[PDB]
RNA sequence: AGUAGUAACAAGAG
RNA sequence: UAUACCUCUGCUUC
């Protein structure tokens, strides 16, 4: 509210002050990949992956 | 020529004129002194119905139980506890088949609703019986005590939220060999002084443990209170009331909530319909009760009411009852529920105050309480109370209380009771003989159609349903129940006759002015006219008379007279001031000496909306001022629609507990006040929302500070040296 | 401000106690100590204000700058005292302090107060430019129902109404988004423009938002108008002997017209139906009915509604007729094919019996569900074809169970699992179709899957869809997603094609009463006569006992010339038409025993002589019908006992009084002479004598049954009221 | 890692305990109670009990007849019991007000009083006391020193309406009357203490003085004594039907004598709140005050009498102040003693 | 209120305002008279005003009177009142403990002038319907 | 005394 | 014992 954007649906991880910008961290443990695009499907491009 | 004001009944029906044979003009009876004989009383009473039972002492408690459940049926007329239980099962069984899959429903909403219940939900039980103190006290200071006492027996339910583990901690506490809580006592201290003598003593109040042995602690876990009912009316004598402990609060709470639950789904249940829907149920259930026998079928009508309703009926029925609803539910639910009753079924009664014994010669009068009640001569008790202390002796314990296993107490399982009631209400017949009877229930008061065809065989169901009630521990009031042929009747202090007539003299009492304060009283008196002319049937001149009534008692009652009138007063003084300086005088309130502009069309419409646009500006700006001082930190039985004023004021507290040892609370209070009234100022929401969390009431002020701190830096409101200076302070905190 | 409430609160955390406090309480238990304090409850507050106002310092100030600046006397009254309140911590003070403060105090910004408070001036603007009407008086039945008290801004319910406010209020401390923000977003936005520069406190804020948010809907007696416009003025609207005409002010609901011209139209109807020449009646009522302001004209021809009574309506004034229906929330125009309701039982997929309506008949409608559109072609149980467009999946998907569900397919009605036979919140049974719509609403898998799939078309204006909304090659079995998106009236008020069929069936509207929303108004002499049961009972009466004069003296001279009345007429609507005929021969032949023989009763021919006008129907023998009581339309209350009085009439014959529906009328000065040892068995079977009195060696009291099946000249017992035995002879 | 988040919630030994020992009779425990409610059929119970209770539990049932209705409290009849005697606060029919007019605006209750008296002084300088009747614990000399007292002390100069605390000041408000509170302790040594046997009603019989009363305060008169207020104008013909409904309806009853004796409690109770409150340890006078307008329509000041305020530091809502009553009458009671 | 419903039920009657009629009678109906006392032991017919002045009076007393006794004498008695008037109504009313309500009524009349009083008219109205009902018992039978 | 009515007040406390 | 012809209290429960 305060950088005038809009509310993540979901909890975020992290907030960069510098991009303004949320972040979601990830730990899987095979492939990355595997785990990106299924948190795309949720996140869609709100938060940095 | 001799007047006779009943002469009027040759000309008017007496439901017609029902009204006034309501003395609610007069004033209602209070009590005096002390209810022990009263409490006393209902103590000999309740087990004088069910002495034929079993008595047995109880290994826990070390009290004197009777059990009349499953015992000798009655044979004669005098109150019977004696239900058995088959025949409840088997009342509950016709109910469940009738209205299949809302034992199982209910029970799983009353389930939902418990595990989301909060431990705060508590807080709104007003008048609570404090274990610690042992005195009633606010239900929120008897929960905090619990809590902070829980605490030190390493009992931490509450910080959770729900109210399971609090629950759970309750029924774990029974178990604690040595219970220990809080108990404030003072200290002198030396404070510095410009006194002559450089000094000051203030006694300090600090907190000490105390302890409580197992069994202590369970008896008074186990204690209900007693006091004398004030202001009941239309009633010689006066009798006794109790109040509960905090522990069983959570675990009745559930129980009315089923019984809730199931009594909305009822047809033959009158709670919780308010009672305009009450007709809407009555009428109709009638409407049907007539349209049903057209051959010489002779529908009668009788007119309930129970005696020893609460004195008869018995926990362990209720115990049986919830192991009966919840028979689909998981164990834990079971258990839960079975908890209250196994409670009442175990309860304690206190005795209040006790008895005052008197010299007229000495002109000496003494209080003797409970404990010392035996302390002396039976002789010197008077008459009555020397037969009552005798037959209370075998359930009287040392301490000075008395041992209660049978009975309820004035409203306690209401619904679930009247479950119980509506389970009689579902047999409708007994043996296939020619008649079928239906009704409407409400705690002790219950209205009976019988449906047959001779009233020889109607009479034998009416006998029918009596020996049937009997056996759920249900009694019949023979001196105070009457039956008739269908077509009027009464119940509740509503009157049928071909269509529920009017009774405004019951709500008479309210159009006075309440007693909140000016603004809200106004608001409250004009919908009360509002509302009787809608629903008790009221006409637009009475209406309007009490429209002026209203105003007249408004008026010397907060002394707010006319301005132009020369009625003199202290605040009179002021407000003809304001009558002379006030350019528009009909914008002025009733209140500022203004005049009266309401009428029948407007009495939905606030006083201050009304006459806004005649105020004048500095009236309206200095009687809508937003922080002016005489309203205080506001937080969202009936609402009324009114605007936050300077007449929307609040009262002093009542100061007799500075000159007691109660003292304490006062400082108890305002340090909550004050951590309360800064996370307010953090959580501006808080006043509205209630604000959730297992955290730190600290943390969170912390946390939110801080964000406050960076954002109002990073966005340009705070200097460095303020955002330095805020991230300097909250690094030590 | 965050600076002040850091230093405060590291001045508090000095405090140990306070420190622990915050340390050891949680933000639940905050919940707690709030509400900790020394205060008891009030248990006389009426009286403890009486005598509170007679003190010197009754009231306690708020510590702040605005306390200090009332001084402590004043004239030498004395405003308020230096003792602090235990609660407040600030001074006390008499209640003149206020009148004070009102007088000189200082001068506040009440600049939004308006907008904040909006919501009561609504009513302030709905009351001063309302239009008030005429006041009439005569008897009002009032029927108990829950209504909404106040009109709201929005409705909604109170978990989402609080995230609302929450939003509007306190957006940092909203938690969790919910979507009701999205579905709001336009109302906030609002709300938070028109609050913004408001200096009033947010917990003030919140009650005004959530009062018009949250809906306050109670039970309370009725008549006529419901709507919350209305009720909010109801106890200036009605009375039970009395009635108000009251138009409020500001724009209504179109919805709110919907509604009360059905019930105004099925209400005209159901008084023509019973005189000769409806039409006549109905156009010469409906050109003088008014809904509100609006006349039902202006409506029917405005509105694009109605059911089946508005279209008979609209063409008896001439005017297109909409044959429009409406299930749930889909809403049906008809394009062609008209069916027939009949009632089959119906074993649904989960293993039960059903009683339901099947239509009977091709059918083909314009179809419309929120913002989804299409046609529908269905036959007896089958969707035939299902040509929809393309919209949100919601939509489609509610249109297809919809359809689905209003085509009665068996595909549909063999799909069912668990239950369907859950009431409303309230209490009540929903409809067969209706309860069906609510499951099918919600658990849509096994529709969809016992549904079944077939291949799509291959037109390239043409697509097939599949469970999940999507565009597919396996469509659902009769579903299609496409690109592309004179009458006359008879007298007897069935509407007839130029073809010679009919459409509307007068036969064909809803006997189904409900109360209307806004005022019903009847711009006409004799408004009564569409009036309630009870309500045309006693104005009938009363027109009797009014002309009984007249009327007991020519049923001396003339036959049958008053057993047909222009007020009868209306008493007639009420009286079931399969009973109607039965009843007047039994009335007129029970009347002309007390005419044609010497054995009078004004208050029986009172009774009956209403019951005289519909043309009468004896049975084969030529005898009449014999009654106990006389039932009436609605309400099992309403019947007119013969023998017995009843809960709309009866007689008392020790004061010569007669009670009309609670009303009391006096008949003194208007009985016979002989009517003292007069037994009622003279004027309760139609062609029937007392002989003697009840002799046990005839037997029983004997029924109906009967005394129709008793030979003429045979002596028979029977019960008049409770406790009187008659010995009578036919 | 899977598992179920099963409602943790399980019974100590304790209220174990407690429930198992709270069962119906013929249970060993409570587990047999629940199986036994969980498993057992008991259709037919009902009319098995039935049928094996007694015949003498019924409601014994009875057909009402006229003859039935017994007169009700055959005891006020009975002229062997005392005739019940007039106790209410103020006199009602019996009331005898000092007409003073005036503006019709409100003055000092003192002024008023004192300007009343001094149109009818004969009876305030009347300090010769004619004993017609006496109660039976009363003072006459007490009393009629107060009644002096009140009179003048009303009819002085000064502002102040207190009395000086005299001892039959002090009698007639029942000075130091309580009793001493002391320790339990120390009642239960005392041998002499004992709980007093309450006081019952006495069993009056039937007095004319009611019937008269009732036949009286019904009657008509031409004083109107309500101050009924002004409401907003009339816009709806229901507001005008109403007005003019008030027009019969109040009329009839503000002409009628109750109203006055009415509004007489009234104005007289809101006064006497006042002082009990404001002026709790303070003796004071206060006067029996109702104002009056005739069919002319001038407004009389009416004075019934004048009251002696107690000691009131009323603490519980039931604790009582007394209150001492002068009040003129026309009555001579020797005519119906048993009403005085 | 009490009078101002039956103004109201007389008004739906005759379909206007039926005050004046009521009260002073007009051109259509005459006044409205009730039966408001004895006289030498026979009825006598009172106007609408004096049965409203009546009724306002015996409220009046039962705040001048007010009391326990009267609380249960009123509660109690309007039983025996409402029996009367099924019996009034012919709806053959059974009693199942008369004793009882009698008991319960009477222990309610001790030193209470209005209680005291209005037994004694409650006995005189019930005086005067018993001779009512002379008239009732013998209809077509 | 009186209020009042199955038990209290007619001041309490430091 | 004293301060105390003082002080506090009027729904604040023991």
């Amino acid at each position: 509210q305060e950088h005038g954007i809009e509310t993540p649906k979901y909890l975020a991880d992290l907030f960069d002050y510098k991009t303004k910008r949320f972040i979601e961290v990830g730990i899987t443990k095979g492939l990355a990949d595997d785990y990106f695009w299924k948190k795309k499907e949720k996140l869609g491009n709100s938060m940095e992956l | 020529m001799n007047i006779n004001p009943y002469f009027l009944f040759i000309d008017v029906p007496i439901q017609a004129a029902i009204s006034t044979t309501f003395p609610y003009t007069g004033v209602p009876p209070y009590s005096h002194g002390t209810g022990t004989g009263y409490t006393i009383d209902t103590v000999i009473r309740t087990h004088e119905y069910s002495n034929k039972g079993k008595q047995y002492i109880s290994d826990v408690t070390g009290c004197t139980m009777v059990d009349p459940t499953n015992g000798p049926l009655p044979e004669d007329n005098e109150p019977s506890a004696y239900a058995q239980l088959d025949c409840v099962l088997e009342a509950l069984d016709r109910m469940d088949e009738e209205h299949p899959g809302l034992f199982q429903a209910a029970s799983q909403n009353a389930m939902e609703t418990l595990m989301v219940t909060t431990v705060d939900k508590l807080t709104q039980g007003r008048q609570t019986f404090d274990w610690t103190v042992c005195r009633n006290q606010p239900a929120a200071t008897a929960l905090n005590t619990t809590i902070t006492s829980f605490r030190l027996n390493d009992l931490n339910g509450a910080d959770k939220g729900g109210l399971i583990p609090f629950c759970q901690d309750i029924i774990d506490s029974l178990d604690r060999p040595e219970m220990t809580f809080f108990s404030v006592k003072n200290i002198k201290k030396k404070l510095p002084a410009k006194n002559r003598k450089g000094f000051l003593i203030k006694r300090i109040p600090m907190k000490v443990k105390d302890k409580i042995t197992k069994v202590e602690y369970i008896k008074r876990a186990l204690s209900l209170n007693t006091m004398t009912k004030d202001a009941e009316r239309g009633k010689l004598k006066r009798r006794a009331i109790a109040t509960a402990g905090i522990q069983i609060r959570g675990f009745v709470l559930v129980v009315e909530n089923l019984a809730k639950n199931i009594c909305e789904n009822l047809e033959q249940s009158g709670l919780p319909v308010g009672g305009n829907e009450k007709k809407a149920k009555l009428s109709n259930a009638v409407a049907k009760m007539l349209s049903n026998c057209p051959p010489g079928g002779i529908s009668m009508t009788v007119t309930g009411d129970n005696t020893k309703w609460n004195e008869c009926l018995n926990p362990r029925i209720f115990l049986a009852m919830t192991e009966r609803i919840t028979r689909d539910s998981p164990i834990w639910f079971r258990d839960f529920c079975s908890i209250a009753p196994v409670l009442f079924s175990n309860k304690i009664a206190r005795l209040g105050k006790g008895f005052m014994i008197t010299s007229k010669t000495k002109r000496l009068k003494a209080q003797i309480p409970c404990p010392d009640l035996f302390s002396i001569p039976l002789e010197r008790y008077n008459e009555e109370t020397r037969a009552k202390l005798k037959k209370l002796k075998p359930f009287f314990n040392e301490e000075g209380t008395a041992s209660l296993s049978p009975g309820m107490m004035m409203g306690m399982f209401n619904m679930l009771s009247t479950v119980l009631g509506v389970a009689a209400l579902g047999i409708k017949n007994i043996g296939n003989k020619e008649y079928l009877w239906d009704g409407l229930q409400s705690s002790d008061d219950f209205a009976l159609f019988v449906n047959a065809k001779d009233e020889e065989t109607c009479m034998e169901g009416i006998n029918d349903f009596y020996r049937t009630c009997k056996l759920l521990g249900i009694n019949m009031s023979k001196k105070k129940s009457y039956c008739n042929e269908t077509g009027m009747f009464e119940f509740t202090s509503m009157f049928y006759r071909d269509g529920f007539v009017s009774n405004f003299a019951m709500e008479l009492p309210s159009f006075g002015v309440a007693g909140v304060n000016e603004s809200a009283d106004m608001a409250i008196g004009m919908t009360i006219i509002k509302n009787n002319m809608i629903n008790n049937g009221m006409g637009p001149a009475t209406a309007q008379t009490a429209i002026q009534l209203f105003i007249a008692d408004y008026r010397y009652t907060y002394k707010c007279h006319r301005g132009d009138s020369k009625v003199e007063g202290k605040r009179m003084k002021i407000i003809k001031e304001l009558w002379e300086n006030t350019k528009g005088r009909d914008g002025l309130l009733v209140a500022d000496g203004g005049p009266n502009i309401y009428n029948l069309r407007n009495l939905h419409i606030p006083e201050i909306v009304l006459k806004y646009n005649l105020m004048d500006p500095e009236y309206k700006g200095r009687l809508l001022h937003p922080q002016n001082p005489f309203v205080g930190h506001l937080s969202i039985k009936m609402d009324y629609d009114a605007v936050s004023g300077t007449h929307s004021w609040r009262t002093k507290r009542n100061r007799s507990i500075l000159n007691t040892d109660q003292r304490n609370m006062i400082l108890e209070e305002q340090c909550y006040a004050k951590c309360c009234n800064l996370f307010e100022a953090c959580f501006n929401s808080a006043s509205y929302r209630k604000p959730v969390g297992q955290h730190s009431m600290l943390e969170a002020m912390a946390h939110r500070l801080r964000m406050d701190a960076r954002l109002d830096y990073e966005s340009g409101r705070m200097s460095k040296d303020d955002f330095e200076k805020a991230m300097a302070h909250l690094g030590e905190i | 401000m965050t600076l002040a409430k850091i230093e405060l609160l590291k001045q508090l955390l000095r405090d140990n106690e306070a420190k622990t406090v915050l340390k050891q309480t949680t933000v639940d238990q905050y919940n707690i100590i709030r509400k900790f304090n020394t205060s008891r409850i009030e248990k006389n507050p009426s009286l403890r204000m009486k005598w509170a106002m007679c003190s010197n310092f009754p009231l306690a100030l708020t510590k702040g700058d605005m306390a200090n600046r009332i001084p402590l006397e004043y004239k030498g009254i004395q405003l308020k005292t230096n003792a602090e309140d235990i609660g407040t911590k600030g001074q006390m003070c008499s209640i003149a302090a206020v009148t004070w403060w009102n007088t000189y105090g200082p001068i506040g910004d009440t600049e939004g107060f308006e907008r904040v408070y909006e919501s009561f001036f609504l009513r302030k603007m709905r009351l001063d430019n309302a239009t008030w009407g005429r006041i009439t008086f005569g008897p009002v039945e009032r029927v108990r129902k829950r209504v909404l008290l106040n009109p709201l801004t929005k409705e909604m319910p109170p978990d989402e109404a609080s995230n609302v406010i929450m939003e509007i209020l306190f957006p940092k401390e909203a938690g969790i988004p919910r979507e009701s923000t999205w579905i709001h977003r336009e109302l906030i936005k609002e709300k938070r423009e028109k609050l913004k520069g408001t200096m009033i406190t947010p917990i003030v804020l919140a009650y005004m938002l959530e009062r018009e948010l949250v809906a306050r809907r109670r039970f309370l007696p009725v008549a006529g108008a419901t709507s919350a416009e209305f009720i909010e003025m109801l106890h200036c609207l009605q009375g039970e002997n009395w009635r108000q005409i009251y138009h409020p002010g500001g724009n209504k609901l179109t919805e709110s017209r919907s509604q009360s011209m059905i019930v105004a139209c099925r209400k005209i109807i159901r008084r023509s139906i019973v005189a000769s020449n409806p039409l006549e009646l109905a156009v010469e009522i409906a050109n003088k009915t008014v809904i509100d302001t609006e006349p039902l004209k202006s409506c029917l021809a405005a509105i694009d509604g109605g059911d089946v009574a508005c279209d008979i309506i609209r063409a008896a004034l001439g005017l297109k007729i909409r044959q429009r229906q409406r299930f749930g929330r889909l809403e049906l125009k008809r394009i062609s094919g008209r069916g027939f309701k009949n009632d089959e039982e119906i074993l649904i997929g989960n293993g039960t019996i059903q009683k339901i309506g099947i239509w009977d008949g091709e059918e083909e409608f314009h179809v419309r569900c929120g913002e989804c559109r299409g046609i529908l072609k269905k036959s007896k149980m089958k969707l035939e074809k299902l040509l929809i467009n393309s919209a949100k999946k919601e939509d489609m998907r509610d249109l297809i169970i919809l359809c689905m569900v209003f085509s009665q397919d068996t595909r549909m009605f063999q799909g069912v699992r668990g239950e369907i036979n859950f009431l409303n919140r309230a209490g009540q049974l929903l409809s067969p179709m209706y309860q069906l719509q609510r499951y099918f609403l919600n658990r849509s898998n096994d529709l969809f899957d016992q549904w079944g799939y077939e291949e799509s078309p291959k037109a390239s204006e043409l697509h097939g869809i599949n469970e999940s909304m999507n565009a597919s090659d396996y469509t659902l079995k009769g579903v299609v997603v496409t690109r592309n998106v004179k009458v006359s009236i008879t007298k007897n008020l069935s509407l007839i094609k130029r073809t010679g069929e009919v459409i509307m069936g007068a036969n064909d509207v809803s006997e189904l009463e409900s109360q209307a929303q806004l005022m019903i108004t009847y711009d006409t002499p004799k408004m009564w006569e569409m009036g309630t049961t009870k309500e045309l009972v006693q104005n009938t009466y009363q027109w009797v006992l009014k002309n009984l004069v007249t009327l007991k003296a020519q049923f001396l001279l003339g036959k049958e010339d008053m057993f047909q009345w222009d007020a009868f007429e209306a008493f007639e609507s009420i009286i079931p038409q399969k009973m109607a005929g039965q009843y007047s021969g039994f009335a007129r032949a029970v009347l002309k025993q007390m005419r044609d023989q010497e054995v009078m009763k004004t208050d029986q021919f009172i009774k009956l002589l209403p019951f005289c006008f519909s043309p009468p129907k004896l049975r084969s023998n030529g005898e009449p019908y014999q009654f106990l009581k006389l039932v009436l339309k609605g309400g099992g209350e309403n019947f007119i006992e013969v023998r017995k009085g009843s809960p709309l009439f009866s007689y008392n014959p020790q004061t010569e009084v007669l009670t009309i529906c609670g009303r009391m009328m006096s008949l003194k000065g208007k009985i016979e002479d002989e009517e003292r040892n007069r037994s009622m068995g003279n004027a309760v079977l139609a062609g029937f004598l007392v002989s003697g009195k009840y002799d046990p060696d005839l037997g029983d009291f004997k029924t109906i049954e009967e005394l129709e099946k008793l030979k003429p000249g045979e002596k028979a017992n029977i019960l008049l009221y409770q406790g009187k035995p008659v010995k009578v002879v036919k | 890692e899977d598992v179920e988040k099963g409602i943790d919630f399980k019974l100590g030994q304790t209220i174990s305990r407690l429930r198992d020992i709270s069962v119906p009779a013929g249970f060993s425990n409570f587990e047999g109670m629940r199986s036994y409610i969980d498993n057992i059929d008991p259709k037919g119970a009902i009319e098995r009990n039935l049928a094996r209770m007694s015949p003498l539990v019924s409601v014994t049932p009875k057909k009402l007849t006229w003859e039935d209705l017994r007169p009700i409290g055959p005891h006020i009849y009975n002229h062997e019991l005392p005739e019940v005697p007039y106790n209410a606060f103020l006199l009602m029919s019996d009331e005898l007000g000092l007409a003073n007019m005036t503006e019709g605006k409100s003055k000092k209750p003192k002024t008023l009083a004192k300007e009343c008296l001094e149109k009818y002084s004969t009876l305030r300088d009347q300090t010769d006391p004619i004993l017609i009747m006496k109660s039976e614990k009363a003072n006459e000399n007490f009393l009629w020193k107060l009644w002096r007292d009140c009179v003048n002390t009303i009819s002085n100069e000064e502002m102040s309406n207190e009395l000086q605390k005299t001892n039959y000041a002090k009698w007639a408000t029942g000075d130091g009357l309580t009793y001493q509170k002391i320790m339990k302790e120390v009642a239960i040594d005392d041998e002499t203490m004992c709980q007093e046997e309450p006081k019952i009603p006495n069993k009056c019989r039937v007095a004319a003085w009611v019937q008269t009363e009732m036949n009286l305060l019904s009657t008509l008169t031409s004083k109107r004594a309500l101050d009924l207020p002004e409401i907003g104008p009339d816009v709806a013909p229901v507001e005008h039907v109403g007005s003019e409904r008030r027009k019969y309806f109040v009329n009839e009853i503000n002409y009628c004598k109750a109203s006055t004796v009415m509004m007489k409690y009234v104005l007289f109770h809101t006064s006497l709140l006042n002082e009990s409150n404001a002026s709790m340890g303070k003796y004071k006078v206060i006067p029996i005050t109702n104002r009056v307008v005739n069919e002319k329509g001038e407004s009389f000041d009416m004075l019934y009498g004048l009251a002696v305020k107690g000691q009131s530091h009323l603490r519980g809502d039931t604790d009582v102040v007394t209150v001492v009553t002068f009040e003129f009458s026309s009555t001579d009671p020797r005519v119906d003693s048993g009403k005085w | 209120q009490q009078m101002e419903a039956i103004v109201e039920q007389e008004s739906s009657i005759q379909g206007y305002d039926m005050t004046k009629a009521c009260f002073k009678g007009d051109r259509v109906n005459s006044p409205k008279t009730f039966s408001i006392g004895t006289q030498e032991g026979k009825l006598v017919k009172g106007s609408f005003g004096k049965a409203l002045r009546v009724i306002f009076t015996k409220c009046l007393m039962h705040y001048v009177f007010g009391n326990a006794q009267l609380e249960g004498f009123s509660a109690e008695s309007r039983r025996l009142l409402l029996l009367i008037q099924a019996l009034k109504d012919r709806k053959g009313p059974w009693v199942f403990d008369l004793e009882g309500m009698y008991s319960g009524i009477e222990e309610c009349i001790s030193n209470n002038p209005w209680v005291i009083q209005s037994a004694y008219w409650f006995n005189e109205w019930l005086g005067f319907e018993k001779e009512g009902s002379k008239v009732l018992e013998s209809v077509d039978e």
